[PDB]
């Protein structure tokens, strides 16, 4: 959702 | 197992994002937090180009014991101290490498 | 630090390289068995000794520097602060192994 990892 | 100053518990994105300006916004700068929208892991909160990025740390169990990635497995850490001083030399995921820890003030 | 590994049990100073293979080859020759030594003809790195397929490989560590010293078995594409971290990290991560480290060899 808001992770820059795109979890 | 985590009495360290880059450690701040349960606090939020919001307060981390105010944390790390307060602190200088420098490249480098970070922190780690409990998740608040994932209870069951903690967040890397890193300073990189004047902006804040989050990256979730999520742990699992082999064998009994615990142990932690940031990168759906691929690469795992068997502390969250381990995964910062390890990332305090190499880049993995991040954008730059881990320089300055975010204190609470004094 | 580079001093934190000298009294581990997969520590096992200058020892030769026929050494190491008959000490691994003592404790089963079994896959992930491991221990960790002063190179005789490379004094000034270490050398992974590794066990995968009843082979033995070795693999070389050298220290390096930001005035802040690390290890690295691959130039430096993947750096530890000590080898007890390089040991730990590669219980969990193949890396550049063929293999996870499992078992310790031991003196």
């Amino acid at each position: 959702e808001g992770y820059d990892n795109s979890c | 197992h985590r009495t360290q100053l880059w450690f701040h518990g349960r606090i939020s994105r919001e307060e981390s994002q105010r944390l790390i300006g307060q602190q200088g916004l420098v490249d480098g700068l970070f922190l780690v937090r409990e998740s608040q929208r994932n209870p069951q892991g903690f967040v890397l909160s890193l300073c990189h180009l004047q902006k804040v990025k989050h990256y979730l740390i999520l742990p699992s169990e082999e064998e009994g014991r615990l142990y932690f990635s940031m990168d759906d497995g691929q690469t795992r850490f068997t502390d969250l101290l381990q995964l910062v001083e390890f990332h305090q030399l190499n880049r993995g995921i991040l954008p730059c490498l881990l320089r300055h820890c975010c204190t609470r003030v004094a």
